RNA sequence: AGCGAGA
């Protein structure tokens, strides 16, 4: 469902649109969630063009 | 340099005469200043003030400037040197050459082997001495060609094309000479130094000691290393004109030839050979196309899966066996070319198949077999790409007959648009954009045409479809219409170019394109710069990762979740599985359904046990990866998983650090973009 | 009918339109702008034509802005006048020879007053040896040929911009008045609602301020710019009274440091801007700002300085802008409409030819000179002093001097082949003294812009580093006056397009709306059709307003340069290809023979002739005798005169520059006709390369990947032969010790090393040589050295001369051999013009014939290159049906992904070209051949044609043409209506099992030669500061083994094999020589010591008062 | 990356890296010591890389013939 | 020498005492080599007497010429006749007059 | 030091 005003959030839900900077989700959840956050964004825009690079 | 410090020395001089005679304190303050600023200029000149200018108005290079940058003393001289005993040449593509071998010019070779070969000549007493054997080298006598030959052999070479991306950029071979002044390259590892033969020079290294004749011999021999260290798959893989020549031998044509006729009453079915050797013979005769359906009795190449559990069962010994396949005798051909104990393919050779064939072929066999495979596959390839019929002429590129009506059709709406806009009805963006939507529309429209146009074994369809090279968008380019073209700010031309190159751009349009491909070779060269410079600075940071421990027992790890429930219920394996989870070591036993463990703590993770994980219905699974390592200094094998490039566990001395950055550098540049970065600059900024 | 010259090889076209104009002289572009420099009487009549109310030659320009000059008192004054130049001292090709600099002398009249009693003294003052330029449009400079390519620049003038501002997204406004060396003022507005200067790049301003400064009062700033908001809240946010107080804060701001006063600020606004002195804007400056904001757009153009008008009017134009308003009219102005500029446009960027670059150097030195003058006027004895003695030329000679040699616009010509120094020429580089350098230039500048089209070839440019910063002219683009690019449109009236041809800059274009050449015609003068295309103002092409079209495109490839001009079937090759095939047509090497495209294009004949490497009759005769090395004709008047051939003359680029003629002993020839062609022509078109039998088959994976495989004919019958010519010089000097002698006194010389050598220590003319074989016998004087025991023993053991005089003769460098074209001994004893310390300075010519062989590089005229993968015996090659086999076999894979499909089309029509063709016109002609021009529905057998670039050959008269091709010489047609023919197989024999694409294809040779880029080391010299040792095949090339090698070798855990390069391969030199003992000897090889560059850095770190340490533990 | 780069406990690779006169200027003012630990530092220096072939388990293996290899002697 | 003992490598900033300890001489004259002669200077940048002779195993005058007179120095010219690749390793030092602050750490 | 060029 697209988030709209008057909804129940999470900890971690991306609120609008755009990046994250990795200080912030590190500071909110942890090392573990900040290094998951960084290898799928970096995954990501390297998918992004069908290169493949292993985790 | 020196010019400084005689500066600085007359300076010192003057102001202790100042001292000495007794001046006022003005000028032997001045005086004082002026040291300051010569030993300021000497140190480093050009930081505060002016820099001090030599003849020609030109700062002088002062102490400083030869450590900082580009060309100072760190990054040209200490790291990068020039180093004797090496070559640089024009490569040509050799065939006839084995994997693990490369041409050499003979005068190169002479050069470069100049002391072994007087070492020789005169152990062979062909000269007196060293230096009457030196005279005989120098002028080439003919005598010295022979113990050339007799010194070169078994004697590994690197072979490096700048730039170096990865670590594949540099490989030994084992020499052989040739006639002219040409380095004749294997043509299977163009890929690994993305090597193309229009004037490309690639530089020569000689290992001299035994340490290092030993590891060009062992670890940096080109036969084996055929797995990319980034992603594993082939890179040895035959391409663009052997994969089409396997195509074209391993396809089948229905109607063909010295077909397959089951019928009966009148005659036999007439489309069995008793052997392939058969089949062979009586395609020699204008009789059987190699790329018919038939029945051939095979007593020499295992079957697939089924047909063995069903003929044989449990211990089907093939080489003596016999079976009877229905496929075509190409088919077969190329079947022979793999090793006994790989089952029959029986499948039209797709790029894509032919990765997975050479892939589980590394998988399982020995590399030194994976490598006279992939030889031999190379040379059936070449054959029959020359047999294949594969050539483009203005009659093979057929326009599409509908053409001018889907023109017409959507030029009434681009003229309804533009009547609006005239009404005002909508602003120039709101109109570009309208236009920019109706245009691609029949953009992709008329491509659509142009594929259904197609018969299948064109020349042009056939070397896209089969994987070999190029994509449809340039056939569609070729024949039909090119597009929208990019404005040279970025943004698309409404106009748009309607012509397809086969039918010739007008001028206009041509005026038009030019603009997209100027400013994409451009962007080509600022990329890769930045590229460049991120590949340096993720090297550095990872400049100390190395293996240390077998295994640090750590407990910890992460989750990767593989497949993920259906809503119906179904595990679909996830897409982007291949790079998350496979060569990982497990971290924590699977459980199935609260049962038995399918695969305990501490496997691989390869093809079969993913697959079991799937068949059996467990999508997360806890694998170890670096990130959770316990060891303090560099990582543990185990932890860190499988070496990509060799196949199994890593050694433990293998620096991972800089095999991972040079693999996230290297797919720069094809790294291209379409605000919030999404391009090489988003992967800095993530960094 | 092409006409353009009397000798015409009948090349039929395949063109529909109809060229109004013929392509003008490409070489005008330097010619026509030196003329003006000089003031030459042609350059008189030319001007004169297209406004004679005032004609100025360049050095006139400088001589009048020069004079008068007066000292600071101005008690007496010195001028200028009438420049004039003498005969040349020396013609073109001794000047050439003797390295001394083709120029003439240059006079200029002085004239010297004095005022306080009253006298003139003139006379001639000779200024120094201008360089001259040759007809063929090239300077001589030390003997070598140099060429001032125009430079890109952008115009001075005012400009208008506007951005968003991100902090409160709005849209701020500022200006430029960018003067020719000048101050740089700008009127920026910041987001806060306050128009401010930016004076001289220092700290802003509030522009009140500075109107203040000049005598505004705050009522007249009201009355003139009160109308905007903007300007009455600067006026409040001034809170600054009072004219003197303005000026007080201005002088504070401007130049502090020194004590401010109300009599020096007047004079420092007022110079600053007011005064030609600091601010000129120039000649095009002025009239830019004129034209823009429209104050004297009627009056004639000078005293380039500004005034109070010009900035009022600046700050005018920027707040009516700042407010939205489309048109402004100044108080005795015309009208202008409110608009931002660009920066790209070239109605901004101009061209300075070299009449402007040789203009600005002069003008640099005559500043220097005039310093110098004015510095000495003050101890000049009064009535002592002439002009004579009070001009020092030397500075303006230096300047002229050190501009020619190593100034970057005056480059090295670039005689590869006749159209590669055509190209140099009219080559516009963007970078250079007052350019835009490649790392600070941006990727705007690179891209093409809509202004281009006719001024600008799009498609040629550099592939590497520089793309887009060099381009070439298009073919009709002239030079504006004012240094802008025009370009021919035909104006159409009333929809009669007119043959009356109008050169319109590009603002002028801007302005109006241009159609497109081939847009098909009534032959009344009127467009048959609604809906003709058209371009626009802001570079869109878009839907068309039929009719009432003002202008229209002279022809189509009017946007394309020379180079690219030449590559048939443009249309169809994507930009890329185009590009690189322009760029490869000026690297191919003349052959041997040359041999005429049988497929090319109209300007293979005119680049040609403009290329002025080939010997055209000044007036018409009658050949009297012609020779292999001259010609002399008969004039129709009794006189006669002889043409020289120039024979095997090395070209800058080591190819040949051989002529020879093309007319016979009885021959009547008129003026303009060809009578002697060159390296790379042919009967008086270009022909770089060869027509080649062509197949497009992936022949064994030897012509894998862009590789291509040759018949070994092309070896044998030597369709494919370069001649190169190398110089190798050397110097007999003087020393302390003695003296060099170059002559057969050589120590320790074998009878046979000496044979070959003259006794002057020359090798014998016209003789085969070797790698290091004595081209030249020289030795040094050896002074004092110390001997070896070892050796006085040797040399008893033999007993013969110990010798002094060190042995160091010319050699035949490493890879080189060939036959000894010439030897010149230029020697201070024969009082040769050497330069001074050398006795004798002997250059011996060696020249090679170069055959083709694997590693070489060739390529078509479409971006298809490749090196020779293979030569193949001609047995086992393709053959066709007849037994013919091909010459060459490229890649299928190549074609389309490369998207040049152009080859494809040029390889049908050059087979339908050499076997030629019969339109069966038996029933009427056939459709698809109803629009083929006449005498093309027949072709002899190798007919040459052509198809011009954008209106050429379309694919329906390819079909039907290639269904028509009269069987070669039995009844049997090799090639099918398709294109392709069946192939045998050479080797195995069977033909092949599909037809294979066949025709004739036009490739050429690249001047890429393996044999020049072949190279190997294993020990020779080392670098000085460092070892590492020399990089470079010029000196001993050493491979560099960078970082990214380092990275390579490390990820694959190779360590020794790393510490072996770095440390005995390149630096540690008490390694190497053990190395090489052990090598020698067979011993293990030893362990490496420390590189010796780590203790370099360890001294350096230690001299910056650095304590560096290295611990043992 | 940059900034870890340039935290190394090694001045001789942080000054090979970048901006070398801050970093030579903290590390003597520190008296810093390298310890020439990593793969840059022993290359720059010359001697062998502590990676793969260089480490100190392969570095000195000690080869020898069999005591059958010697008795077939 | 140098050998495999680098076992740490220190960096510190060198005092005074250091750089005049470091120093084999003390160059006070702004003189390269005789314009003439093509020779060093006494004291210059280029002494001899300093950093040793330029070419291997003799003094600036000659008394000493071979290497049994190998670490001897020449009484008239002060030459220390050795090894002529010393030069790269030798340093001087200026004494200056009046002490200047580095600009580094400036 | 400066030019031009190949990949
Ligand atoms: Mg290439
Ligand atoms: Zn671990
Ligand atoms: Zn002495």
């Amino acid at each position: 469902r697209v988030l709209s005003d008057g909804d129940h959030v999470e900890v971690g839900q991306q609120l609008m649109e755009g990046s994250a900077d990795p200080h912030e989700v590190l500071r909110v959840q942890g090392p573990r969630e900040v290094q998951i956050h960084l290898v799928r964004e970096v995954q990501e825009v390297y998918r992004a063009q069908g290169v493949s690079i292993h985790d | 340099l020196n010019d400084l410090y005689r500066r600085v020395i007359n300076r010192n001089n003057r102001l202790k005469r100042l001292i000495d005679l007794g001046a006022p304190e003005i000028i032997v303050n001045n005086e004082k200043r002026m040291l300051q600023e010569s030993v300021d200029a000497l140190f480093d000149n050009g930081r505060r003030g002016r820099p001090v200018t030599g003849p020609g108005n030109r700062p002088l290079k002062s102490l400083s400037d030869l450590l900082k940058g580009k060309q100072g003393r760190f990054r040209q001289n200490l790291l990068g040197k020039r180093v004797d005993y090496s070559g640089r040449s024009v490569i040509v593509v050799g065939p006839q050459l084995k994997l693990h071998q490369c041409g050499l010019p003979k005068l190169m070779a002479l050069e470069l082997f100049k002391p072994f070969v007087m070492k020789r000549l005169v152990d062979l007493n062909h000269a007196q001495n060293i230096k009457s054997a030196k005279r005989m080298v120098e002028r080439q006598r003919p005598q010295v060609w022979d113990v050339l030959e007799e010194v070169i052999a078994e004697h590994p070479v690197l072979l490096n094309r700048a730039p170096t991306l990865h670590r594949l950029g540099i490989q030994a071979f084992e020499p052989m000479l040739v006639e002219g002044k040409a380095i004749q390259l294997h043509p299977l590892v163009c890929e690994a130094f993305n090597a193309d033969f229009d004037g490309d020079q690639m530089a020569v290294h000689l290992p001299l000691s035994a340490e290092a004749q030993a590891e060009a011999r062992i670890l940096m021999l080109s036969s084996n290393n055929i797995l990319s260290p980034a992603s594993g798959r082939p890179l040895a893989m035959p391409r663009l004109d052997m994969v089409t020549g396997l195509y074209y031998l391993t396809t089948e044509v229905p109607g063909d030839t010295g077909e397959y006729q089951p019928a009966s009453g009148d005659h036999p079915e007439t489309g069995v050979y008793s052997s392939p050797a058969e089949a062979i013979m009586a395609a020699d005769r204008g009789v059987l196309s190699v790329r018919a359906k038939i029945k051939v009795r095979l007593t020499q190449l295992r079957p697939p899966v089924e047909i063995e559990a069903e003929l044989f069962g449990h211990s089907g010994w093939q080489p003596g066996d016999a079976w009877m396949a229905e496929t075509t005798l190409g088919r077969v051909m190329f079947n022979e070319l793999l090793p006994l104990g790989y089952p029959f393919v029986n499948k039209q050779m797709h790029k894509k198949v032919q990765a997975a064939i050479i892939n589980d072929l590394a998988e399982r066999y020995p590399m030194i077999v994976v490598a006279q495979t992939v030889d031999k596959l190379k040379d059936a390839g070449f054959y029959w790409a020359t047999r294949s019929g594969v050539t483009v002429s203005m009659a093979d590129v057929l326009v599409p007959p509908r053409k001018k009506e889907i023109l017409d059709h959507y030029e009434e709406r681009a003229d309804k648009v533009e009547k609006q806009f005239q009404r005002g009805a909508l602003n120039h963006d709101e109109r570009n954009e309208a236009l920019v939507e109706i245009w691609k529309e029949a953009t992709d429209e008329v491509g659509q045409a142009l594929r259904e146009h197609y018969p299948d074994d064109n020349p042009i369809i056939t070397i896209v479809d089969s994987g070999a090279t190029g994509n449809f968008t340039q056939t569609r380019t070729l024949a039909g219409m090119k597009g929208l073209v990019t404005n040279p700010k970025g943004e698309f031309i409404p106009r748009p170019v309607k012509s397809s190159f086969r039918e010739g751009l007008t001028v206009l349009e041509y005026f038009i394109n030019t603009h997209g491909a100027r400013k994409g070779l451009a962007d080509t060269a600022l990329r890769t710069a930045d590229s460049g410079y991120l590949t340096r600075r993720l090297v550095d940071v990872s400049q100390d990762v190395i293996v240390r421990e077998h295994d640090c027992q750590t407990e910890r790890g992460i989750v990767v979740e593989l497949a993920e429930r259906a809503p119906d219920g179904t595990l679909i394996r996830d897409p982007y599985i291949e790079t998350s989870a496979y060569a990982r070591t497990l971290g924590t036993d699977a459980v199935d359904e609260a049962g038995n463990v399918i695969v305990e703590r501490g496997q691989d993770l390869g093809d079969p046990e993913i697959d079991a994980l799937l068949a059996a219905g467990i999508t997360q699974v806890k694998v170890r990866s670096v990130l959770t390592c316990a060891t303090s200094t560099g990582v543990c094998a185990t932890c860190y998983g499988r070496s990509m490039a060799t196949g199994k566990l890593v050694d433990i001395g293998e620096a991972v650090g800089i095999v991972a950055a040079q693999s996230i550098g290297e797919p720069g540049t094809q790294l291209t973009m379409r605000d919030i970065t999404g391009g090489l600059p988003r992967v800095q900024e993530l960094f | 009918s092409n006409n353009s010259v009397p000798g015409a090889p009948n090349r039929v076209s395949f063109a529909k339109l109809r060229e109004p104009l013929e392509v003008p002289g490409l070489l005008d572009v330097q010619t026509d702008s030196f003329e003006w420099l000089i003031g030459s009487p042609r350059w008189r009549e030319s001007a004169a034509e297209r406004g004679d109310v005032n004609p100025v030659g360049g050095l006139e320009e400088v001589l009048y802005e020069l004079s008068p000059i007066e000292d600071f008192s101005g008690s007496m004054s010195l001028s200028f006048s009438d420049p004039r130049f003498d005969d040349v001292k020396a013609p073109v090709d001794e000047c050439k020879d003797k390295d001394m600099t083709y120029a003439a002398p240059l006079f200029v009249t002085a004239e010297f007053i004095n005022n306080n009693t009253g006298e003139i003294k003139s006379q001639t003052v000779f200024m120094g040896d201008f360089p001259m330029m040759t007809e063929k449009g090239t300077f001589i400079i030390n003997g070598t040929e140099r060429v001032v390519v125009s430079q890109l620049v952008r115009s001075p003038g005012v400009y208008f911009d506007e951005t968003i501002d991100k902090s409160t997204d709005k849209t701020l406004h500022s200006v430029k008045v960018i003067p020719s060396r000048g101050a740089w003022l700008e009127f920026d507005v910041d987001k806060r609602d306050t128009v401010g200067v930016r004076i001289d790049r220092k700290r802003r301003q509030p522009v009140t301020v500075l109107l203040k400064a000049l005598g505004w009062t705050s009522e007249q700033i009201v009355e003139r710019f009160g109308f905007s908001e903007i300007m009455r809240s600067t006026l409040e946010k001034d809170n600054t009274v009072g004219t003197d107080e303005a000026l007080l804060d201005i002088y504070r701001k401007l130049r502090p440091g020194e004590p401010p006063t109300k009599e020096s600020a007047q004079t420092l606004l007022e110079n600053l801007f007011f005064k030609e002195k600091r601010y000129d804007l120039a000649r095009v400056g002025r009239y830019k700002v004129n034209k823009k904001l429209g104050l004297h757009v009627g009056e004639p153009i000078t005293s380039s300085t500004l005034t109070e008008e010009d900035v009022v009017a600046t700050i005018e134009y920027l707040v009516r802008l700042h407010e939205g308003q489309t048109t402004m009219t100044v108080p005795g102005g015309v009208e202008v409409p409110v608009e931002t500029d660009d920066i790209d446009h070239f109605g901004n960027r101009r061209l300075r030819t070299v009449g402007e670059l040789i203009q600005n150097q002069i003008r640099v030195g005559m500043s220097r000179m005039e310093r110098v003058v004015r510095e000495r006027m003050t101890t000049q004895d009064v009535e002592a002093i002439t002009p004579q003695t009070l001009i020092n030329i030397r500075p303006v000679v230096a300047a002229i001097k050190e501009f020619f040699g190593t100034s970057q616009l005056s480059q090295f010509m670039d005689q590869n082949n006749p159209l590669s120094g055509l190209t140099h020429k009219r080559r516009l580089s963007a970078l250079g003294p007052g350019g835009l350098s490649r790392e600070r230039a941006g990727l705007e500048v690179r891209d093409v812009h809509p202004s281009h089209y006719g001024r600008m070839c799009p498609i040629e440019t550099p592939e590497g580093p520089n793309i887009g910063l060099i381009g070439s002219l298009s073919v009709y683009a002239r030079v504006n006056p004012f240094g802008f690019i025009e370009t021919p449109y035909r104006k159409v009236v009333d929809g009669v397009v007119s043959d009356e041809i109008v050169y319109l800059t590009a603002d002028e274009e801007d302005r109006h709306v241009v159609a497109q050449a081939n847009s098909p015609i009534d032959a009344d003068g009127r467009f048959v059709e609604p809906r003709v295309l058209v371009r626009r103002k802001a570079g869109e092409v878009e839907y068309v307003p039929s009719s009432e079209v003002d202008y229209m495109d002279v022809s189509p490839r009017q946007m394309v340069s020379v180079a690219t001009a030449m590559i048939p079937f443009l249309e169809h090759d994507d930009a890329n290809r185009a590009l690189m095939g322009a760029n490869m047509q000026r690297q191919a090497v003349p052959l041997v023979r040359s041999e005429a495209p049988l497929v090319g294009t109209g300007m293979e004949l005119r680049a040609a002739i403009d290329a002025g490497d080939v010997v055209v009759a000044e007036e018409s005769g009658v050949i009297e005798e012609v020779s292999a090395d001259y010609i002399t004709v008969m004039h129709d008047n009794g006189t006669r005169r002889t043409y020289r051939m120039r024979k095997f003359a090395r070209s800058n680029h080591g190819t040949c520059a051989n002529q020879c003629p093309i007319v016979d002993a009885g021959d009547r020839v008129e003026a303009g006709q060809v009578i002697a062609d060159g390296p790379c022509t042919d009967d008086g078109e270009m022909a770089l390369g060869k027509n080649l039998l062509v197949a497009i088959m992936p022949w064994e994976g030897h012509n894998y990947e862009d590789a291509i495989i040759l018949s070994n004919r092309l070896v044998e019958e030597d369709v494919l032969t370069s001649i190169h010519i190398e110089e190798h010089e050397i110097d007999a000097r003087d020393t302390k010790l003695g003296a060099e002698e170059i002559t057969r006194d050589i120590p320790n010389i074998s009878d046979e090393v000496l044979a070959d050598l003259d006794e002057r220590g020359i090798v014998r003319i016209g003789a085969e040589v070797r790698d290091g074989d004595i081209l030249v016998g020289k030795v040094t004087p050896k002074g004092e050295t110390e001997l070896t025991p070892e050796e006085r023993l040797l040399r008893a053991i033999f007993g013969e001369k110990a010798r002094e005089v060190r042995d160091t003769s010319l050699k035949v460098p490493h890879g080189e051999s060939g036959k000894v074209i010439g030897i010149r001994v230029f020697s201070r004893e024969d009082e040769d013009e050497l330069p001074a310390g050398v006795n004798e300075l002997v250059r011996v010519y060696v020249a090679q014939k170069r055959k083709i062989s694997d590693g070489d590089k060739l390529a078509g005229r479409h971006g298809n290159k490749g090196v020779i993968g293979k030569i193949l015996p001609v047995e086992d090659m393709p053959f066709l049906a007849d037994g013919t086999p091909v010459d060459i076999i490229l890649n299928t894979h190549g074609v389309p992904r490369r998207m040049n499909i152009g080859q494809i089309l040029e390889t049908h029509l050059g087979w339908c070209a050499h076997s030629g063709w019969k339109v069966d016109a038996a029933k009427g002609v056939p459709d698809w051949a109803a629009r083929l021009p006449d005498e093309l529905l027949e072709a002899q057998p190798n007919a040459i044609v052509s198809t011009p670039v954008f209106d050429g050959a379309q694919e329906a008269e390819l079909q039907g043409l290639l269904s028509c091709t009269l069987p070669n010489r039995d009844g049997d047609v090799l090639v099918d209506a398709d294109g392709k023919a069946m192939l045998f197989d050479g080797r195995s024999g069977e033909p092949f099992p599909y037809p294979v694409t066949v025709g004739y294809m036009y490739i050429m040779k690249l001047h890429h030669l393996v044999d020049d880029k072949i190279h190997a080391r294993s020990t020779g010299p080392y670098s000085m500061i460092t070892q590492q040792p020399l990089g470079g095949k010029a000196q001993f090339g050493g491979q560099r083994f960078g970082e990214m090698e380092c990275w390579a070798m490390q990820a694959y855990g190779a360590a020794y094999t790393l510490q072996e390069l770095l440390t005995i391969k390149s630096d540690d030199t008490v390694g190497r020589v053990k190395v090489y003992e052990a090598i020698v000897k067979g011993e293990n090889i030893p362990e490496p010591g420390i590189p010796e560059s780590f203790k370099v850095l360890l001294k350096e770190l230690q001299s910056l008062c650095l304590n560096v340490e290295v611990l043992s533990s | 990356i940059t900034k870890a780069s340039l935290a190394t406990d090694s001045w001789l690779s942080a000054a090979s890296f970048q901006e070398t006169t801050r970093v030579l200027t903290d590390a003597a003012i520190n008296c810093r010591s390298d310890k020439l630990n990593g793969l840059k530092e022993n290359v720059i220096i010359g001697k062998l890389i502590p990676a793969g072939t260089g480490i100190n388990r392969y570095r000195n293996i000690a080869v020898q013939p069999t005591e059958e290899a010697r008795a077939a002697a | 020498l140098d050998v495999n003992f680098f076992d740490e490598l220190r960096i510190g900033l060198a005092t005074a005492e250091d750089i005049r300890q470091w120093s084999y001489g003390e160059v006070k004259k702004p003189e390269t080599i005789n314009y003439r002669t093509l020779k060093p200077e006494k004291d210059g940048l280029f002494c001899e007497k300093i950093f040793g002779p330029t070419r291997d195993w003799e003094c600036y005058c000659g008394k000493y010429k071979r290497v049994r007179f190998k670490g001897i120095i020449c009484e008239r010219c002060g030459v220390e006749v050795t090894r002529a690749k010393v030069r790269r390793e030798r340093m001087g030092h200026i004494e200056l007059a009046a002490p200047v602050t580095h600009i580094w750490y400036f």
